């Protein structure tokens, strides 16, 4: 679910740096963010849905 | 028969939900605020495709709101 | 031989004979039944008309009425009307009612309710008696409850004691309290009726004795009947938290249980299989003795037993004889039937995956290994002494 | 994972898609499928991938009162709902734990 | 102490719960035969369950509470052995034969030990929280006569003296097989007697000398407990005697 | 004023359809004015928590 | 062979031929009639057809206005739950009218033209009770005090009313049978029942809660009423353990459902009218679980224990099962007695049971000495561990 | 004018043959109610019931409301996070409302027997719902020489036996008791033939109505 | 109030078990692997390490390797808290026992002392039995080197190799089928015990930060326990999974 | 739930009824009192040959010349005469003569019954014992048969019977056994009683018989003497 994020979070960048293909900066951006989800999942020790 | 109508109009509306695809429509948004008074068939996905997380706020975050209140 | 013969082709005669020589012969003469027999008939159909309204008789109270119950969501006081017999009528039929003036035309309707096909479950083993290694006589006292009134009444009746109903097949689990169950209502070839305890508990509140009600009624009916009550100890210790019955809820339904046994209402021919792990955690007047007459432990199959029941194993899983037979049923000490099918069931899910239709010995130690993990194989009893 | 695909594979998959090649080889059917394992193992997209692989259908028994109408409740429907999957055979037959409700 | 709670209170059947849990506790397992000689009393059990990879020298199932009274034991269940419900007894009778044998200068009697076994299960009856043991022993020994004795005892506490007893597994079953072989020769004859004990073991489940550990006691000499290598040359000469006789 | 229930009876279940209503006309998108709205009660904790 | 081939074909055919006869003759539909009672009872039914009775449609009293049209008016409220202001027939003769009473009208002109019988408001309680089935001492153990006891009370002021009333003394109403199970006190109820002549209802302490808060009022209520009015009624409420229990509230659904048809049966019992002509019998195993309302008299005069039996009454629980068994009488009875002290009425019916199954593999017709013997030392040891009583009688 | 009294206390001292008392001393109707009933099968309507039953009171003309067993209508110490009915909820408030000066209650008199006061909230027992709290202890040594006094005018009796003596034994009696021990003793008089109760009958009439179910001789002396 | 409240765990049941032990046997199983081999110059125990972290600071020789005297060594299969209490206590034994008889205490001898106090928890009192069985490992004069395992009411058995914990099944069937009854030497005792936690644990290669292996050797007549180090385990490590490696093969 | 420690509306105890039938469990013993002796006579109701019949114990001595016949739960009543046996001589101790049947059957009744199940010290009962002891023996003052009872009631008799035939049994005593029945006659009164709780018929291997006559002790009846009373009976 995770892994799909990256990809899912990458769209939300293209669109603010004004792209028409997902470049890589996008990418970049998105691993990190998705770190921090993942980084909230194991503090919970639960997952996020709910 | 309380209980059957709010069932039956339940299932009609899972049904229109799914004919929005082939339309440009995009689906309802809802608000689950307590879970357990909801059936976790209506929190299955294929339909719901990007769940929204709120959290509580942290101390930056709750500051800015009491400033626009006062 | 002679005298039976004769005697089965005049009765089937008589009913016969009688009921047409009347019918045929007043049509001839000219004030008896004739034409107004035939009319009444028709007189029916016409009065009925279409549509009819369907019910349910709940009673037939003796004042000219009965209370059948409409498909409309009202009641209705019907009386006996439109030519019909009240006492011919046997209750909880469904009956067609004509609905311009009330009355029941007839019986013919049931209207199948789901409740009743849940219940029926028939019998076809897996495995079942005369394929089952050792311990021939912990079957044979069983089939003392279940079995033997069922195959002779004759020797029961004749003794003049109360029939043997209700079992209790306890001890620790593994022996095939299951297996027994599948196995004794295959070899009587009477009616199975196979309800698990744990849906007597329900979400539902006080439907429970209800259930019981019906389970027996269904099985009065079909009998001689056997009914399976697998694991009666699940209602008692656990609590679901999916009903607010608590532990009232299950002490209703236990008791329903002993009144449709013996009670007030007996029902004929009915015996009861509860297999249970244990005897100690079930409720005291379930287990008392008039409600069972038979109690019986079973102890664990024997070491040397699980070779003779492997054989028979493996061959049902493709023969082989290149397995080390021996080793697999050595490590593990003293425990279930169900670790000997575990073994070949899983062996022979390892040799197709292998692409192959032969088990060889290779397969049976790699399923033997998975069977360590899923299992504790026999290690438990070791550790002790 | 290529070690999960295989184990899944073999014991659901090839009964229902064909029992007849496990009635020759003279294995008994499949009962229960127990399904463990840590939270975040994809085990239930790989339940709902597996119905899509053999073209069964996937009814959940979500626990709802909602999706019951068979009887209004399921912990006495046990054979209501095999009489109908035999009907629009094959099917799975999914209870599920989100471990949030 | 502060628990009090009840774990047996008397029934209008008129015994005591857990005395009977465990009469059936050896009613369903661990074969445990007993005979008595004419110089030499033989005790055995079957089942340390070794599984050839564990030890067979120092795990004892029978233990020497002195050097002429021994005790073998059974109850099982999916806890099968129940070694140390039995070591608390197996303590406490060992100190009590000691000092029965400091006070009176008779070696102490296998009587003597029968009712203490009847006291001890009595004892934590009436003492509040507390609860019987689910042995019974195989009471062996010998008096101040020298004469060999075999005593049995239950779960409740009480005592027969028998010539040839089995218990576990069908008590009688086993019993009335050995029944036959219980003959004025095969108590005489000492190494009959070894025998008689092994032969009855193997009834129930036949062949194992590892699985099967006896111990023999002679007049007030001390306990030896006899090597499997033993038993193993003994099973075989015992199974030839069956063809011979049938 | 309702809780959470969703195992009970089906007097808990309409109690829950008239709570819905009122918190959407107090504050959701409707609101009122002048005019006040005065609610009583016993306990306040047998109230739902949106409430 | 031939003759016989011949006869079977020919019968079946006759049997489509006849299929017209079938109907209206036999039944299974299109008339039920053979027009001996039928052609009694339909005769009347039809005058009523004619004006305004059928369909009758169910309804009932909810009250009694003299409003719109005639001085006799009524507001029935029919089972669709629509109100209507009917009027009353002397066009046949009403009979069981009462407010709140089932009542009859007829969609067609609605107006009464007869009251439905008295509070058949529950149908589901009437149709499982047996009425006074004959239950012979052949198999109701013992000869024993304990019997005779709960007679004096049960059977002697029904059987006969003569004598109570001459001294001037009230009659019974009241009994409590509380012991341990499988000691026959349901078996009892139901001969006693018989042997006085009276009406039987029996009831199970479950059936009276159902589902709802306040449905286990309106069973309770109207089997009560229903009871009082008919000539002569025993209603044996059957085994209530926690189907009984004492008034308390949890918080997710409480004790309520089972108090609540407890409270009903103390509100009319008791109430501003007392209890009618209604004798009741009560069958707990707990009377640890019962209301402090119930235990004291007024329908629970004098309290008889029955429960496991003496040593000589052991003896004749013996004698009684073998009258109806056809076993030796060689055997004695009393051996069997002294060899199982301790044991109920149900545990000396499976010492017989068991004896029989050692006699079937055997291969005897009859049973044997020596089976008995065998079936008494296993039930001493091995079924007091299972048996109810150690846990009822400490309740008792 | 009481809004209602409240008796509480155990049963068997005469409650419901009080009632009956209070309502020929005023000349009204005794307008009985059931706890039970209130709380119906039907959901909504439940509470529509007690606004009916209060209601109808005031109409017959000033009445005194006979309500049987309270303990039915609800104890409201909810939080029930789960469930907890709420058909009950309803109408233990709508009870409250019609006691309330919104409508009379100088008019609607209560009064209440409940066999215990612990069962019951104080939400209802207040002192402005139910203004009297009226106790009703067992009767006393005295007492039950009056509830036999009563009972012997019925049959026939000795005056060598009152109830007096008894009481003075053991103190494990109850008005309801004192009636079932004077029927129990008349059942043995009549058996031996006799046109009375006299003092034999009765002192085997206290033995009888209790149980037995082996009964003494060297088991206690 | 009180007997109501207690569940009434400490009844027999008919079949001859205590509800209590059972349920511990079952705490045993949970947790991690502690096998114990016999060999003919020593004897040797490997258990699992669990505290796996970058930053520790290793107050303790080891958390689940206890010497519990200067002639003994244990592992621990169970619960840490359970272990705690009861490793001192084995301690205050072992030690008496060595200031009577001086010389070294039966692995019999240890098991017994603590067994009495096992069941007097189940049996009555109500009280939890201890969460851990213990491998003892040691050498005495009488028998030579031996094992003993002890379970939660004190139920003891000799064993020449057992394990208990995590994949209990699996580790004693694989060390059944390659050793039956003391057919190796010290060497190759630590290879095969090394051999069955790695099979046994999640981590396929392990480290010394996954493993602890404690000897107990007999040298010069003196019986000597050391707890090995990390660095020795590596060593061990390398040997059988080599082993592994030719075996594919 | 209710405790077991409660009085019931009836007037007593339920542990304490529970105990009665607990005497009634077992096999029967007499005890008669005649003034030529007090005989003990017990079934041994033996299944099996294997078991040696001597051994088979149910009479037991509380002295040197009282002799006390058991019924009930056998091993419940073991304790009793253990406590029995060390109270006969340390009354010689202190008296310097030998205890009296009556003085040691009052003081073992007081721990008959003292049951307090939860809150009372574990050096005191949790519940009653469910044995009937018999005790008989000619003393000082002379032939004496005491009876004691598991609801701690003693009582003095001359025929009691207590186990399985108890109530039957001690009605036909009171019948045959009367002071006008020699001792030899007791044995024979005893004897035919006895059959219907057997199983079996009266043998020497099927009774054991104990008689303290006046001016001897305690004799404990050898083969020979049981043999002489089975054949006429």
């Amino acid at each position: 679910a995770e892994v799909k994020g990256v990809c899912t979070e990458a769209g939300m960048y293209a669109l603010r740096e004004r792209r028409v293909h997902v470049t890589q900066e996008d990418f970049e951006m998105a691993v990190a963010k998705v770190m921090q989800k993942d980084s909230e999942k194991n503090m919970s020790i639960k997952k996020l849905w709910k | 028969g309380a209980d059957r109508e709010v069932q039956r109009i339940l299932l009609e509306l899972l049904n229109q939900m799914d004919g929005f695809d082939q339309n440009v429509n995009v689906k309802v948004i809802m608000a689950t605020n307590r879970a357990d008074t909801l059936d976790p068939a209506l929190l299955r996905p294929g339909r719901l495709d990007r769940k929204i997380e709120f959290p509580l706020p942290d101390r930056r975050q709750k500051r800015l709101i009491f400033s626009t209140i006062t | 031989t002679q005298c039976r013969l004769k005697l089965l082709k005049l009765e089937r005669i008589k009913d016969y004979l009688l009921m047409e020589e009347e019918f045929i012969r007043n049509q001839e003469q000219m004030k008896p039944l004739e034409e107004k027999q035939e009319e009444e008939r028709s007189k029916v159909d016409d009065l009925r008309g279409t549509p009819m309204s369907v019910g349910t008789l709940e009673e037939i109270i003796d004042d000219n009425h009965a209370i059948v119950s409409t498909s409309v969501g009202s009641e209705h006081y019907v009386s006996i009307l439109s030519f019909v017999d009240k006492d011919l009528l046997e209750p909880g039929c469904s009956v067609l009612l004509n609905h311009k003036v009330h009355a029941v035309i007839g019986v013919l309707m049931d209207d199948t309710d789901p409740l009743v096909t849940v219940m029926k479950v028939e019998k076809a083993p897996q495995e079942t008696y005369a394929d089952i290694g050792g311990l021939d006589n912990q079957i044979q006292e069983i089939k003392e409850s279940v079995e033997l009134p069922l195959t002779h009444p004759e020797y029961y009746e004749e003794m003049g004691i109360k029939p043997p109903k209700g079992v209790i097949l306890y001890g620790p689990p593994g022996t095939g309290k299951t297996l027994l169950a599948k196995a004794v209502a295959n070899q009587t070839s009477a009616t199975f009726l196979r309800v698990v305890g744990s849906e007597l508990i329900q979400k539902y509140l006080g439907d429970g004795p209800k259930l019981v009600r019906e389970l027996f009624r269904v099985a009065e009916e079909h009998a001689p009947s056997i009914v399976f009550i697998d694991e009666i100890d699940a209602i008692g210790t656990k609590r679901y938290d999916s009903n607010s019955g608590g532990e009232r809820e299950i002490q209703r339904t236990m008791l329903e249980l002993l009144n449709q046994l013996d009670g007030f209402d007996s029902r004929g021919d009915v015996k009861v299989i509860m297999a249970t792990n244990r005897i100690e955690t079930l409720d005291p007047a379930l287990i008392r003795p008039g409600r069972i007459d038979r109690k019986i432990e079973f102890p664990l199959p024997d070491e040397k037993t699980k070779k003779r029941i492997f054989q028979i194993h493996t061959s049902r899983m493709t023969l082989a004889d290149d397995v080390t037979l021996d080793d697999l049923i050595m490590a593990k000490d003293d425990l279930s039937g169900a670790d000997i099918k575990a073994i070949c069931t899983e062996a022979g899910l390892m040799a197709l995956r292998e692409r192959r239709m032969k088990v060889t010995n290779e397969d049976f130690k790699k399923s033997k290994e998975n069977v360590l993990y899923k299992k504790q194989e026999g290690t438990p009893e070791g550790l002790y002494l | 994972l290529d070690k999960q695909i295989k184990e899944i594979k073999e014991v659901i998959e090839l009964p229902v898609k064909h029992p007849e090649l496990f009635e020759a080889l003279g294995i008994a059917q499949p009962k229960g499928v127990l399904l463990y394992g840590p939270p975040g193992t994809g085990k239930t997209l790989l339940a709902r991938a597996v119905a899509h692989h053999t073209d069964c259908t996937f009814i959940r028994v979500s626990g709802s009162e909602l999706v019951q109408k068979f009887i209004g409740e399921g912990a006495r429907m046990v054979r209501e709902l095999f009489v109908m999957a035999r009907e629009h055979a094959p099917s799975i037959i999914f209870m599920d734990e989100i471990d949030s409700i | 102490m502060s628990y009090d709670r009840a774990i047996t209170v008397f029934s209008p059947d008129g015994h005591l719960f857990q005395v009977e849990y465990a009469q059936e506790a050896v009613k369903k397992g661990s074969t445990a035969v007993g005979v008595r000689g004419r110089d030499i009393v033989v005790l055995g059990v079957e089942k340390k369950s070794v599984a050839k990879l564990q030890d067979e020298r120092t795990v004892r199932k029978i233990c020497a509470l002195d050097d002429n009274v021994c005790m073998a034991f059974a109850v099982v269940a999916s806890v099968s052995g129940l070694t140390a419900d039995a070591r608390i007894v197996i303590n406490r009778a060992r100190v009590e034969c000691q000092s029965h044998r400091l006070t009176v200068g008779d070696p102490v009697t296998v009587e003597y030990i029968t009712r203490y076994i009847a006291s001890l299960k009595q004892r934590y009856t009436q003492s509040n929280g507390r609860r019987p043991f689910g042995i019974s022993a195989l009471i062996v020994g010998f008096d101040f006569d020298g004469t060999p004795r075999l005593y049995q005892t239950d779960p409740s506490g009480t005592y027969h003296a028998w010539k040839a007893n089995a218990i576990g597994r069908g008590a009688k079953s086993v019993r009335e097989f050995l029944e036959k072989n219980y003959t004025d020769d095969a108590i005489e004859t000492d190494d009959l007697t070894i025998k008689l004990v092994i032969k009855a073991l193997l009834e129930v489940v036949q062949s194992g000398g590892k699985n099967i550990e006896l111990a023999v006691m002679r007049r007030d000499q001390p306990l030896k407990i006899l090597s499997p290598e033993e038993i193993e040359k003994y099973v075989a000469e015992i199974e030839k005697e069956k063809e011979e006789n049938e | 004023g309702g809780r959470r229930f969703s195992e009970g009876t089906s007097a808990d279940r309409e109690i829950q359809r008239t709570l819905m209503e009122l918190l959407n006309q107090m504050d959701g998108f409707d609101t009122l004015h002048r005019v006040k709205m005065i609610m009583a009660t016993n306990r306040p904790d047998t109230l739902d928590p949106a409430l | 062979q031939s003759t016989y081939s011949r006869q079977i074909k020919q019968v079946e055919d006759d049997i489509q031929q006849l299929l017209k006869k079938i109907n209206e003759l036999t039944g299974i539909k299109e008339s039920d009639t053979g027009l001996a009672p039928p052609a009694l009872w339909d005769l009347a039914a039809d005058k009523q057809t004619l004006q305004s009775e059928q369909p009758l449609q169910v309804a009932r009293c909810t009250k009694i206005i003299n409003a719109d049209s005639e001085d006799p008016k009524y507001i029935i409220n029919v089972k669709q739950f629509a109100k209507f202001v009917v009027d009353l027939s002397d066009q046949v003769a009403p009979t069981d009218i009462e407010e709140g009473m089932r009542v009859g009208v007829d969609r067609n002109k609605y107006q009464i033209h007869i009251p439905l019988p008295p509070k058949i408001d529950p149908t589901v309680t009437m149709m499982q009770v047996e009425e006074k089935p004959d239950v012979t001492y052949s198999d109701v153990g013992g000869c024993k005090e304990q019997i005779e006891k709960l007679r004096e009370v049960v059977e002697t002021p029904l059987l006969h009313p003569e004598r109570f009333v001459n001294l001037g003394i009230e009659p019974p109403k009241g009994v409590l049978l509380f012991g341990p199970p499988g000691t026959g006190k349901t078996l009892c109820a139901r001969a006693v029942a018989n042997r006085t002549d009276a009406c039987f209802i029996p009831v199970i302490g479950s059936e009276l809660v159902q589902k709802y808060v306040g449905e286990g009022a309106r069973m309770v209520r109207e089997l009560f009423e229903m009871a009082r009015t008919k000539k002569a009624c025993l209603i044996f409420f059957d085994e209530i353990d926690a189907i009984g229990g004492a008034r308390f509230d949890d918080g997710a659904g409480g004790d309520n459902e089972v108090q609540r048809t407890m409270l009903e049966l103390i509100n009319q019992l008791d109430g501003f009218d007392p209890r009618g002509n209604i004798k009741v019998l009560m069958a707990t195993n707990r009377p640890d679980t019962l209301d402090p309302a119930l235990m004291r008299p007024g329908r629970l005069d004098r309290k008889i224990e029955f429960s496991l039996p003496d040593l000589e009454g052991r003896t004749h629980i013996f004698k009684i099962h073998a009258r109806s068994m056809s076993v030796e009488r060689d055997i004695r009875f009393e051996l069997l007695a002294r060899l199982c002290p301790n044991s109920t009425g149900a545990e000396i019916r499976s010492v017989c049971t068991e004896a029989g199954m050692f006699a079937i593999r055997a291969r005897r017709k009859i049973a044997t000495e020596k089976d008995f013997l065998e079936a008494v030392n296993k039930v001493i040891k091995s079924y007091a561990k299972f048996s109810a009583t150690p846990r009822y009688m400490t309740y008792n | 004018p009481p809004k209602g009294v409240l008796m509480y206390g155990p049963p068997g001292t005469g409650k419901t043959l009080l009632a009956r008392a209070c309502a020929a001393q005023t000349k009204a109707t005794f307008l009985k109610l059931a706890g039970p009933q209130l709380v119906q099968m039907f959901i909504g309507d439940g509470a529509k019931l007690v606004r009916d039953a209060f209601a109808l009171a005031k109409e017959k003309a000033p009445s005194i409301i006979f309500i049987d067993e309270l303990d039915a209508i609800g104890t409201k110490r909810f939080d029930s996070e789960k469930a907890g009915d709420r058909e009950v909820q309803r109408t233990m408030l709508e009870l409250l409302n019609q006691l309330d000066g919104f409508q009379p209650n100088t008019q609607v008199k209560v009064i209440a027997a409940t066999n215990r006061v612990d069962i019951l909230d104080p939400a209802l027992l207040r002192s402005g719902r139910l203004d009297r709290k009226i106790e009703f202890p067992m009767p006393n040594e005295e007492a039950r020489a009056r509830i036999m006094q009563i009972h012997s005018r019925k049959m026939n009796v000795s005056p060598d036996v009152n109830y007096e003596e008894l009481a003075r034994c053991t103190d494990d009696f109850n008005g309801a008791q004192c009636k079932a021990v004077c029927v129990e003793a008349g059942m043995i008089a009549l058996r031996r033939g006799a046109t009375e109760l006299t003092h034999e009958d009765y002192m085997e009439g206290i033995l009888e109505v209790q149980a037995k179910k082996k009964a003494n001789l060297q088991y206690y002396a | 109030m009180s007997r109501r409240y207690d569940s009434r765990t400490t009844i027999f049941s008919p079949e001859g078990r205590l509800y209590q032990v059972e349920y511990a046997m079952e705490a045993i199983g949970h947790a991690g692997t502690c096998l114990g081999i016999l060999a003919n110059d020593g004897v040797l125990l490997a258990a699992e390490r669990r505290n796996i972290h970058k930053l520790l600071d290793e107050v303790f020789f080891s958390e689940k390797i206890y010497k519990l005297n200067e002639d003994m060594a244990c592992s621990v299969a169970g619960i840490t808290s359970d272990a705690n209490v009861l490793t001192n206590e084995l301690r205050l034994i072992a030690q008496r026992y060595l200031l009577q008889y001086q010389e070294p205490i039966p692995c019999e001898q240890l098991v017994t002392a603590l067994c009495d106090i096992k069941q007097a928890y189940t049996q009555f009192g109500g009280k939890r039995p201890f969460g851990v069985s213990l491998l003892y490992i040691g050498w005495d004069k009488h028998y030579g080197f031996q094992l003993y395992q002890s379970d939660p009411s004190g139920n003891y058995g000799g064993w020449k190799a057992t394990c208990i914990g995590n994949n209990s099944a699996a580790a004693v069937s694989m060390l059944k089928q390659d050793y039956k009854e003391g057919e190796m030497t010290l060497k190759s005792a630590l290879a095969l015990a090394v051999k069955v936690l790695n099979k046994t644990m999640d981590v396929s290669k392990l480290s010394a930060e996954k493993v602890e292996i404690a000897t107990l050797t007999r040298e010069n007549g003196k019986t000597v326990i050391r707890v090995l180090k990390q660095k020795e385990v590596e060593q061990l490590i390398k040997k059988h999974e080599e082993e592994e490696a030719k075996a594919e093969r | 739930d209710r405790g077991v420690n409660t009085f019931s509306p009836e007037g007593r105890l339920f542990q304490v009824e529970y105990a009665i039938e607990g005497h009634k469990l077992g096999s029967t013993a007499i005890g008669i009192q005649t003034s030529e002796g007090v005989c003990l006579a017990v079934e041994k109701r033996i299944t099996s040959p294997l078991m040696e019949p001597s051994s088979i114990e149910k009479i037991v001595e509380i002295d040197a010349h009282i002799g006390c016949a058991m019924s009930g739960l056998i091993a419940d009543a073991k304790t009793l005469i253990d406590k029995a046996r060390v109270e006969t001589q340390n009354h010689w101790f202190t008296y310097n003569e030998t205890m009296t049947v009556e003085s040691v059957t009052q003081a073992v009744s007081n721990l008959a019954l003292q049951f307090g199940e939860e809150d009372a010290d574990p050096g005191a009962m949790s519940r009653p014992f469910g044995v009937a002891l018999l005790f008989g023996g000619v003393d000082e003052k002379g032939p004496q048969l005491f009876h004691m009872d598991p609801s701690g009631t003693f009582v003095q008799c001359d025929a009691r019977a207590i186990g399985s035939a108890s109530e039957g049994a001690q009605s036909s005593l009171q019948e045959v056994y009367h002071k006008s029945t020699t001792l030899k006659e007791a044995i024979k009164s005893s004897l035919i009683i006895l059959k219907q709780v057997m199983e079996e018929k009266l043998n020497a291997t099927n009774i054991e018989l104990a008689t303290v006559q006046p001016g001897q002790n305690f004799h404990m009846f050898t083969k020979e003497e049981l043999e002489e009373v089975i054949k006429d009976i």
